[PDB]
């Protein structure tokens, strides 16, 4: 009910280091694929933790 | 043994099947039936039905 | 034997680290992939190196 939101901007994003931080199984990606996140790029990325 | 479920070891066995036109050598436990000709029957020639 | 995060890389059309430098599957693959956990056999308290 009080979920955080961190703004990520003005940086180079490497999505292959996410697998080392947390012991999950796989991504659940809508609209994109988790293995094609490095060949294209966005404007603003958020992160919500709960 | 103290890591999470995402970093635990996994054993992977990959089976590869060859759908070539070579004579088949790996076939299951179904028994065979004597050949009949000049009669409208149903046939099963190495998995090809008709 | 691979890690738990890299089981999804053993698939046709996938890319990454294992799929690019260790074990690559064809895009016209016809077969089965069998994966099960082996934390009791392939792990050590001092480390399985």
């Amino acid at each position: 009910y009080a979920w955080n939101r961190k703004r990520i901007s003005n940086c180079v994003a490497d999505y292959s280091v996410i697998y080392n931080f947390a012991p999950f199984f796989a991504f659940k990606c809508y609209g994109v694929s988790p293995t094609k996140l490095n060949d294209l790029c966005f404007t603003n990325v958020y992160a919500d933790s709960f | 043994p103290t890591y999470g479920v995402g970093h635990q070891p996994y054993r992977v066995v990959v089976l590869s099947f060859e759908l070539l036109h070579a004579p088949a050598t790996v076939c299951g436990p179904k028994k065979s039936t004597n050949l009949v000709k000049n009669k409208c029957v149903n046939f099963n020639f190495n998995g090809l039905t008709g | 034997v691979i890690r738990g995060n890299e089981v999804s890389q053993i698939a046709p059309g996938q890319t990454g680290n294992i799929a690019d430098y260790n074990y690559k599957l064809p895009d016209d693959f016809t077969g089965c992939v069998i994966a099960w956990n082996s934390n009791k056999l392939d792990s050590k308290p001092s480390g399985n190196y």
